[PDB]
């Protein structure tokens, strides 16, 4: 089983560097790049960047360009990160990522099924609706993500202190063990996800996602 | 087994030109011809002419060898076998018996003795050579009737009053409400302007749950009227159901 | 009136599929011999006068990024590699201590060396004494162990050198399908690489491709038509590479001004080394020119059909590679036997708004080599004498784009490559591989009593 | 005129039965890396008397064109004989047919050559 | 009724002759350890074409069944024409004529169609 | 029939390079335990009686 494991949470000061590590198993380190992805509490997520083991090969986002550096180490399949400069804006849980289809042939990097536990680093478009959603148990929650490029879209849900879970891709499509009760819809640039028969367990923060780029999130919480 | 498209109805003058399209889509645009037939009241259906896409070879009637333009534009693939295209056509020289209804039409086969014959047409375009100028319509709001009482049923439309020239596209709530709309053939009156009617049968009860929104277009004078229909009749025989 | 069911054989019907191709390679590529140089030895000499049937009124869809031919073409040149370097002389007593020094020349420190000049021991054609024998090993294929080095590849897998025989000199390899397969051609001048095709022909073999394996640069590649290429399977996706194919060919120098001494070494008995004597000359390090005007005019015209997908009014960036493997962060070639390894950082440094010399480029060279990111199979490139010039064209590149922009109009591009098979995509993307169906019936008037 | 192998491909049917002596002639052409082509050649004629058998056993033999006494069944995408040849293309033809082409098939050799033969030779002992 | 592959080998040979098209249908069927299956079926094939080319130098060429000039010789078992069709297996009987199926083919391929198609060959001239 | 091994063990991978590398046996963690395998009485006697 596809099974990535992460390096534990720090504390840092203004100004330090921080390094962090996510050990891959289960397949072929080769076949597809890992992602480094950092969340902020009420803040939009922020993909870091991908790294292809095959070669080491690297893409930074523009805001980390100079001050992050993403290595690997093929015989360990370790994945390893070293961001500079820390700022009180560094402040997040960072995730390292893999896509869900990955094979010899060809990968699809950005339908991010699997995740690893999160580091928890303390320092000291998609327009996604509506912010919060109090719903009691048995209702339908319908949240709403507006695109202006179109593309395979997904979304995850993140439950209070554990890793997003993958629950739908291409809009549509609903990923391994997602029941009927979630349901993808779409028209034109309005992407919609509907919960039926809401329980215990869907309560959370949903996300919107296109690519690289992540919805402002919508909290459903029981009432 | 595809589907033709022409452009709406447009106004022109004695002497100027006009140009009407005729996007197609679900099969080969290349495959078969492309021929154009009109019909007037005064001339009765009369073959213009037609054109292969694959080529750009084109067969006029002598009647508009000198003064009709057959133009097509290239293949854009969708599948294997369908395609989606488009074709133009271009009549100069325009008089007072070239009004009437300008169809398009597919070919038949692809080859024998009938490649060439019409066998998929339009939805058809309306075109009117007149001196006179567009007027603009004028949408009254029609108040509901009584209809039946026992029943518990009303009727409320638009009036669209003194427009020229035809035709008026009416529609209601942005085309949600189309179950039981009747819309009336207009009227020629004698000072040549037309007027027609939309009624739609509609429940009683419903009054607080339901928008009616009439939408009058007028496209020649571009201009469109939204009316929201009162749901309050003045029927005294309906009166007693509320 | 009543139509009746009538078989017809040959009838031009084909589905798409995946067979074993065959290669073919002219006949003047069989007189090169030099004891079968690359791969052509038992190859099926070319048509001299290929047929190319243009299928009239057909629109076929092709797909660069779902083409088997890729994967075939790789796999082939893999194991191309392993029997090219199974007879070969494996150098499993090599891994001994390496006493080595500076090379003899004259400061500064911030020279760094690069080259060592290691002494050690080694066994004789007999099994009793030893030697002591040094040769000069290049920074990169070396390291240190607590001077006393070691052959940098000693912890992860056996070496074997490339015989001085045989030749990685890329030639043209025509590919071809049995007889019931065709493989058909789009000829259109603006094939962007994906979907409806609308003028299809047939052929039986491709063009001649050279297998050229390069990063980052595409060399000796198909020069674009009008307007220069881009291809991506996702252009909004920033994790698929971007292939550019250019028009207008870019001249690029690569030259290594030291000029070796090939020292022949005996591990007897029978097996000998070739390791490298002194440097004839100048102690100078290997480089590589890009003609600055050349460079300015294939760059702003690139630019020109990159706003055509990221927004007209935008502005692109280009930075070299983020970091990685040495084959990654530089452009990795062969040339005249040797590895180069150039620094593309003078190429993709530029800043491109809405609206006479020669850019020289440290080219670090590679004996030890591991590439297609192969373990078990380490080559020692055997030393070449003589100074190597070699001009070739650059004509494309393979492209990324950073992500988790959002905010800003700024798009950035840099350098990349890893996957050996998007150097394949490059020349396959007209290629696709049919398979005849002949058989089919159809309903007419036909019977008998 | 001669389109060349795989030419009226796009052509109706009725027009693509011209040039079935093109697909035909074209179809058989006369150390590792080496057994490449050679297992390919192998397929490759494994694959041409694969179709002789099938057009062996039918009521053909003849190769090309042959007739036979098989009712067209309307389920198989009724179409008219003016609609066939002169209006669809053999690949849009065996897209339609792809479902029904091994019951054909069924129906072409045993029901054929296996009654038919049989009855000529009740028909020639005498 | 359709018994399948060798569905009448315990019948008799009347009854086993109207399985013959399933027989032969089923007959060609369309590192190391893979040329494992790759020379047994070139083994197929020759195995195949070897009885093709016997049954085409005699006076069938048409598959299944056809009929020759040669007299039954009473010394090959001789059993009566229901005694054979209708009281023996096929196996059975192959058991007893193992002894003369080489002389029979020999007055089969030399016999008939170098004598026959030679006097066609006087006989079409005219 | 059900077979354990009772000693759950460690691989220490020592490197006989260059590339070739050999799987020991470390420490055991637990007790020192000896293999064993079970058979049911009743299948076993129903099984043998069945066969004699
Ligand atoms: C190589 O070059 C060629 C050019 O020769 C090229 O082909 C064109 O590529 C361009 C991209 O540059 C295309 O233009 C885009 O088309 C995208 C796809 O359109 C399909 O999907 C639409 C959505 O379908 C879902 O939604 C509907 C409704 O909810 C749903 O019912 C369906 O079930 C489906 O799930 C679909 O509606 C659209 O259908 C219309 O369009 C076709 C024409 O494209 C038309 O014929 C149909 O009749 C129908 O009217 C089509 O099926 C697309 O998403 C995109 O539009 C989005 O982005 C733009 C901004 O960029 C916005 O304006 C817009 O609001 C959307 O969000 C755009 O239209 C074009 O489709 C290609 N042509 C063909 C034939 O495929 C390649 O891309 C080039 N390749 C490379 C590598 O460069
Ligand atoms: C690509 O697909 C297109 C269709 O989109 C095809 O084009 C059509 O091809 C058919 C043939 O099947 C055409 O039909 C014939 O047109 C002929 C026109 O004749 C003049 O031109 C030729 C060529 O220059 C001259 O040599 C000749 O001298 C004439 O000057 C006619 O002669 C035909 O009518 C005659 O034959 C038919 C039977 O074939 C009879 O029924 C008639 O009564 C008459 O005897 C026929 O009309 C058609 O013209 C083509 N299209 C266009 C636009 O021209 C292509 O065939 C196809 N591609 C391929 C490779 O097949
Ligand atoms: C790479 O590093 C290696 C060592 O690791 C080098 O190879 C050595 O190079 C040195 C030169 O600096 C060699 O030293 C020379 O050896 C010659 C061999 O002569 C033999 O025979 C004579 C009798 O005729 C004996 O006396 C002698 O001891 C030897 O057994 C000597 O003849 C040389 O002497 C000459 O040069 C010196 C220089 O100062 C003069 O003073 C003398 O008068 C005389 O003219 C000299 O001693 C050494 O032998 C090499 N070793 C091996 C194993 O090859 C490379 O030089 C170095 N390369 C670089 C680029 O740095
Ligand atoms: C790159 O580095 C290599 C290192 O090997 C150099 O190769 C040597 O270059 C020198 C100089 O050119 C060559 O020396 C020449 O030797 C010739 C005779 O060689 C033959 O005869 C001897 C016996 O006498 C044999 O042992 C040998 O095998 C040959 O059969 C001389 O005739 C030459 O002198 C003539 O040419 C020079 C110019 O080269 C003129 O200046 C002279 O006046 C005279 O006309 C010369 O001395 C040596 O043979 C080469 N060795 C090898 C193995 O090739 C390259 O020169 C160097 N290149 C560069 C560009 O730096
Ligand atoms: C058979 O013998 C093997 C010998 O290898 C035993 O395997 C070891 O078992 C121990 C005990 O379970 C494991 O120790 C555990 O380590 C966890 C953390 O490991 C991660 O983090 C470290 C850095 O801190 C990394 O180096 C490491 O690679 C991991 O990424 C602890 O969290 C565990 O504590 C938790 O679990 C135990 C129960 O296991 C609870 O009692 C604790 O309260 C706590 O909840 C634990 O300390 C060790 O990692 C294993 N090694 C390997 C290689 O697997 C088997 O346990 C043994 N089995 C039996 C049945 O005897
Ligand atoms: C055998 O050959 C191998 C080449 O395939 C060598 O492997 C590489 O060796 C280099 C060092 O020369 C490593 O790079 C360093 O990695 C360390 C990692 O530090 C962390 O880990 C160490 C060890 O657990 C720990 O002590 C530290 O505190 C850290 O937690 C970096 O810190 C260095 O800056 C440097 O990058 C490579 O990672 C390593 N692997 C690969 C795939 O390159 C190997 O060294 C050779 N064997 C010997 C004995 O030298
Ligand atoms: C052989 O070695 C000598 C000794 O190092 C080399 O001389 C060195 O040359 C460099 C380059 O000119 C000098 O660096 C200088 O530093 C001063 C510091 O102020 C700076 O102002 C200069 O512009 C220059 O960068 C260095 O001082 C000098 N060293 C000595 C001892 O003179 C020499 O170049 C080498 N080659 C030859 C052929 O001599
Ligand atoms: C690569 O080298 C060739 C050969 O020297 C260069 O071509 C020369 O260019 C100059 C300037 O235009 C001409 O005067 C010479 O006649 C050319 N010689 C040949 C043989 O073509 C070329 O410019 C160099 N390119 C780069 C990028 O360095
Ligand atoms: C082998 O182990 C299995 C699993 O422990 C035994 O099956 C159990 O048998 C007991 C007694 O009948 C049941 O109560 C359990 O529910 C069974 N568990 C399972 C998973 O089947 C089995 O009896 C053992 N056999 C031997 C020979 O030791
Ligand atoms: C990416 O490519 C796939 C495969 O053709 C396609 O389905 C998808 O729509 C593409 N995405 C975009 C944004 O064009
Ligand atoms: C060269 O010599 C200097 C001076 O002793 C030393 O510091 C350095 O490590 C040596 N090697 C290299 C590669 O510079
Ligand atoms: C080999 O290296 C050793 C290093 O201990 C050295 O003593 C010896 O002289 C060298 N040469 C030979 C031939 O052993
Ligand atoms: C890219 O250039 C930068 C300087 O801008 C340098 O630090 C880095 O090492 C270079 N990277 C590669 C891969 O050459
Ligand atoms: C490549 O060149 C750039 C610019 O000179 C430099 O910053 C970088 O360090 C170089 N990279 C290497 C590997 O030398
Ligand atoms: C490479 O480009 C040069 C410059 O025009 C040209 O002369 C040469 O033929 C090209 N090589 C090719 C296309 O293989
Ligand atoms: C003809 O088609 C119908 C319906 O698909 C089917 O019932 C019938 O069996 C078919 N005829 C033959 C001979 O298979
Ligand atoms: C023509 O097609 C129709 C409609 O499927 C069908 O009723 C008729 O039997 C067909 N006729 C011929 C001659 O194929
Ligand atoms: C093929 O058969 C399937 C299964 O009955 C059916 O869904 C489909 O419509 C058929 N297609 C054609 C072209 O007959
Ligand atoms: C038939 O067999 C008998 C006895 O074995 C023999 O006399 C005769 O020559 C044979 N004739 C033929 C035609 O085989
Ligand atoms: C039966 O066999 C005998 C002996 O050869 C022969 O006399 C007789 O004609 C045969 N009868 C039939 C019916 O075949
Ligand atoms: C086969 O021939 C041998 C040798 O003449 C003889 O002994 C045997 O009886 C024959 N068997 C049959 C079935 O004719």
């Amino acid at each position: 089983q596809v099974r990535l494991s992460q390096s534990g949470g720090q504390m840092k000061k203004p100004g330090e560097s921080m390094r962090l590590s996510c050990r891959a198993s289960g397949y072929e380190f080769l076949n597809c790049p890992i992602n480094w992805i950092r969340l902020a509490p009420g803040r939009r997520p922020e993909w870091m960047g991908w790294l292809k083991p095959r070669g080491g090969a690297v893409n930074y986002a523009r805001k980390f360009q100079g001050r992050v550096t993403m290595t690997r180490d093929v015989y360990s399949d370790t994945a390893f990160l070293e961001l500079r400069s820390l700022t009180s804006d560094d402040t997040a849980v960072y995730f390292c990522t893999r896509g869900k289809y990955c094979t010899a042939r060809d990968y699809y990097n950005w339908d991010f099924e699997h995740w690893g536990r999160g580091a928890p680093v303390t320092v000291s478009v998609l327009t996604q609706s509506p912010a919060t959603l109090s719903l009691s148990p048995g209702e339908t929650a319908i949240i709403s993500c507006r695109t202006s490029q179109s593309g395979s879209l997904a979304w995850y849900q993140q439950r209070p202190g554990q890793a997003p879970r993958l629950v739908i891709y291409s809009g549509s499509t609903r990923a391994a063990g997602i029941p009927d009760r979630f349901s993808g819809s779409r028209w034109g640039a309005d992407y919609n996800l509907s919960i039926s028969n809401l329980e215990s367990g869907d309560f959370g923060v949903y996300y919107c996602q296109q690519y690289e780029f992540f919805g402002q999130g919508t909290k459903v919480q029981v009432d | 087994q595809g589907q033709l498209v022409q452009s709406g109805a447009e106004l022109k003058k004695p002497g100027a030109s006009v140009k009407i399209s005729c996007k197609t889509s679900g099969y080969r645009f290349n495959f078969y011809h492309i021929n154009w037939i009109r019909q007037t009241a005064g001339r009765g259906p009369e073959w213009m002419g037609w054109i292969s896409p694959y080529s750009g070879d084109k067969n006029l009637a002598p009647a508009f060898q000198d003064r009709v333009i057959m133009t097509t534009d290239t293949e854009v693939p969708v599948t294997s076998f369908t395609s989606t295209g488009a074709a133009y056509m271009e009549i100069r020289n325009l008089k007072f018996d070239d009004t009437g209804t300008y169809f398009c039409a597919k070919g038949l086969l692809r080859d024998g003795s009938s490649t060439w014959l019409p066998y998929l047409w339009g939805q058809g375009t309306l075109l009117t050579v007149s001196s006179a100028s567009t007027k603009g319509p004028s949408v009254f709001p029609l108040a509901p009737s009584s209809k039946s009482t026992s029943g518990g049923t009303a009727a409320l439309g638009c009036l669209v009053k003194d427009y020229f020239p035809e035709p008026v596209t009416v529609s209601w709530n942005s085309g949600a409400l189309t179950s039981g709309v009747h819309t009336f053939p207009a009227v020629l009156q004698s000072s040549g302007l037309y007027s027609l009617s939309s009624v739609v049968t509609v429940p009683s009860s419903s009054l607080g749950t339901q928008t009616y929104i009439c939408n009058v277009n007028h496209k020649p004078s571009n201009t469109k009227v939204d009316k929201r229909v009162e749901p309050k009749s003045c029927d005294k025989g309906l009166e007693v159901l509320f | 009136e009543n139509l009746w069911v009538t078989v017809y054989y040959g009838v031009p019907v084909w589905k798409d599929a995946e067979t074993t191709l065959f290669c073919a390679s002219d006949a003047k590529a069989y007189e090169t011999e030099k004891h079968n140089v690359w791969a052509t030895c038992a190859c099926v000499p070319t048509d001299p006068n290929p047929q190319e049937i243009h299928l009239e009124n057909v629109t076929e869809e092709f797909n660069m990024w779902k083409n088997n031919m890729v994967e075939q073409m790789h796999t082939d040149i893999i194991s191309l590699w392993d029997q090219s370097l199974k007879p070969c002389v494996k150098l499993t007593p090599l891994c001994v201590t390496l006493q080595c020094t500076n090379v003899t020349n004259n400061i500064t420190d911030d020279m760094r060396g690069e080259l060592k000049n290691c002494s050690f021991n080694m066994t004789t054609e007999l099994r009793d004494k030893k030697q002591k024998v040094y040769s000069l090993f290049y920074r990169l294929d070396v390291v240190q162990i607590n001077k006393e080095y070691r052959l940098i590849n000693c912890n992860t897998s056996a070496i074997t050198q490339a015989c001085p025989k045989v030749s990685f000199e890329p030639i043209p390899i025509h590919y071809c399908a049995p007889a019931g397969f065709a493989i058909l051609k789009c000829k259109d001048k603006k094939f962007n690489g994906t979907g409806p095709c609308p003028s299809v022909s047939t052929v039986q073999c491709t063009h001649g491709i050279k297998p050229v394996v390069s990063t980052q640069l595409l060399l000796n590649g198909s020069l674009a038509e009008e307007e220069v290429m881009i291809r991506s399977e996702n252009i909004t996706n920033n994790a698929k590479n971007i292939l550019v194919q250019f028009n207008t060919p870019v001249q690029i120098n690569c030259t290594r001004p030291n000029n070796n001494t090939r020292k022949s070494i005996r591990i007897g008995p029978g097996q000998a080394f070739y390791a490298t004597g002194d440097i004839i000359g100048d102690i100078r390090q290997a480089h590589c020119n890009v003609s600055k005007a050349t460079w300015n005019e294939t760059l702003g015209k690139v630019v020109k059909q990159l706003r055509k997908h990221f927004g007209n009014n935008t502005i692109i960036r280009f930075a070299n590679s983020s970091g990685g493997d040495l084959e990654v962060t530089t452009h990795s070639f062969n040339c005249g036997g040797e590895f180069f390894y150039c620094n593309t950082s003078g190429l993709f440094n530029s800043t491109w708004i809405s609206n006479n010399d020669s850019i020289t480029l440290p080219c670090r060279i590679k004996q030890i080599i591991n590439m297609w990111q192969r373990i078990g199979q380490a080559m020692y490139a055997p030393p070449i004498q003589g100074v190597i010039r070699c001009v070739s064209n650059i004509t494309g590149l393979i492209l990324t784009r950073d992500g988790g922009a959002n905010n800003t109009s700024t798009e950035t591009f840099r350098p990349g490559g890893g996957d050996m098979r998007d150097n394949w995509r490059s020349e396959l993307y007209k290629y696709k591989v049919v398979k005849i169906e002949p058989l089919g019936v159809a309903p007419t008037r036909c019977k008998r009593r | 005129v001669f389109l060349g192998f795989l030419g009226a491909a796009g052509s109706t049917m009725g027009a693509a039965s011209m040039t079935l002596t093109v697909q035909a002639r074209n179809l058989l052409s006369g150390t590792v890396w080496g057994i490449k082509q050679l297992q390919a050649r192998v397929l490759a004629v494994e694959r041409y008397l694969r179709d002789q058998q099938l057009l062996g056993i039918w009521g053909c033999s003849g190769k090309l064109i042959c007739c036979t006494n098989v009712p067209w069944n309307s389920s198989w995408s009724n179409r008219n004989l003016s609609e066939i040849w002169d209006n669809m293309t053999w690949l849009q033809w065996d897209k339609e047919i792809s479902n029904y082409t091994q019951i054909i098939y069924g129906l072409l050799e045993e029901s054929q050559n296996q009654q038919e033969k049989n009855e000529q030779d009740l028909l020639a002992l005498d």
